[PDB]
């Protein structure tokens, strides 16, 4: 190791909290995969 | 012979024209305002 270099000069940043109403719509899904055999196994 | 002093003073408005001639040939540049002040000290959040 023992190395590190500068990329760019200093920059101006600030902290800000964003409050937002979010609606969440997510439908589940099922694999339901059939294994081998006569068809009884999964 | 004092006419030289009198005319040098009188015909001085042409100095402005010479200045404009120099200015047009001068290279121009612009500067943006510098964000001043005692910037607030904000560091990393407490993490684990």
């Amino acid at each position: 190791a023992n190395e590190d270099i500068v990329i760019s000069k200093t920059s101006l940043w600030k902290e800000m909290q964003y409050n937002r109403d979010i609606t969440i719509r997510f439908k589940f899904a099922n694999t339901i995969i059939k294994s081998g055999g006569l068809g009884y196994k999964w | 012979a004092s006419l030289i002093y009198r005319q040098l003073l009188t015909n001085s408005y042409t100095v402005d024209l010479s200045d404009e001639i120099q200015e047009i040939g001068s290279t121009k540049s612009q500067n943006v305002t510098i964000n001043p002040g005692p910037f607030a000290q904000t560091g990393y959040a407490p993490v684990n």
